């Protein structure tokens, strides 16, 4: 759930997921449309697509477990859903870190009306 | 922890 994912985000970026990545661009929040603003925003886009391909699950609420081994996130072994949700989160957390380089403050608190158009996964 | 809502 948001609890584990947020821990990963902090671990990988040194930033608190909320409010750093909770109102960022067009896809780092609840919104779901328009062209991602930058690399960080695309990370959220991909994350939505991953969760979007877990129909048989409950991404935001299902609690899962994981641990770090040699500095790299390692998803433990839970139910099918737990491992898949954990992987989706891991990929995003790492994506955020890889692109901290281009994280822009100007995309924080981004107005949703500035995002229009469906971008298929 | 905080998450991207």
């Amino acid at each position: 759930s948001l609890l584990e994912f947020g821990k990963m985000i902090l671990e990988e970026t040194g930033k608190l997921a909320i409010p750093s990545y909770s109102s960022y661009g067009c896809y780092c929040g609840w919104g779901g449309k328009g062209t991602p603003k930058d690399a960080t925003d695309r990370c959220c886009f991909v994350h939505d697509c991953c969760y979007g391909n877990l129909p048989d699950c409950n991404p935001k609420s299902d609690r899962y477990k994981y641990k770090r081994v040699n500095g790299a996130i390692v998803c433990e072994k839970g139910t099918s859903c737990e491992n898949r949700i954990c992987e989706c989160d891991k990929a995003a957390a790492i994506c955020f870190r890889q692109n901290l380089n281009t994280y822009s403050k100007k995309y924080m608190l981004y107005p949703d009306f500035l995002c229009k158009g469906e971008l298929k996964c | 922890l905080a998450i991207y809502s």
